[PDB]
């Protein structure tokens, strides 16, 4: 029902990686750039068929309120194996500063650590994948 | 600094880009 100013900073920090230079607006490049970054592959058409869906009002690129319309509206395994780079099932806090500098993001040791304990249920320093499941639902 | 929103912001992102 309700969208919270949390759900809604969150998904703004989404919009935020995708807009790769800014300026208000996700591209079909700036979408396929990141989605090659993160291992996918998609083609021409696909990107174009993906921007289509969610540009609202059909200027041809995406910003935040036709974004968050598409969040608003809408596989959390195949993002933990992202994080988990060396596939043991729990998430250092190596692999997250490692994951957060490859999306170009600027992060102290201690803001990757209030990320982990963020997440961290039982205490071990690190995120494991019931704890991943339960931060997004 | 907000913790839960740069750590659910970046697994969103990761989400919706491996659809
Ligand atoms: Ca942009
Ligand atoms: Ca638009
Ligand atoms: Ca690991
Ligand atoms: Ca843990």
């Amino acid at each position: 029902d309700q969208l919270t100013e949390e759900q809604i900073a969150e998904f703004k920090e989404a919009f935020s990686l995708f807009d790769k230079d800014g300026d208000g607006t996700i591209t079909t490049k700036e979408l396929g750039t990141v989605m090659r970054s993160l291992g996918q592959n998609p083609t021409e058409a696909e990107l174009q068929d993906m921007i289509n869906e969610v540009d609202a009002d059909g200027n041809g690129t995406i910003d935040f309120p036709e974004f968050l319309t598409m969040m608003a509206r809408k596989e959390i395994r195949e993002a933990f194996r992202v994080f988990d780079k060396d596939g043991n099932g729990y998430i250092s806090a190596a692999e997250l500063r490692h994951f957060m500098t490859n999306l170009g993001e600027k992060l102290t040791d201690e803001e990757v650590d209030e990320m982990i304990r963020e997440a961290d249920i039982d205490g071990d320093g690190q995120v494991n994948y019931e704890e991943f499941v339960q931060m997004m639902t | 600094f907000n913790a839960r929103r740069k750590l659910k912001g970046a697994i969103l992102t990761t989400m919706l880009a491996t659809r």
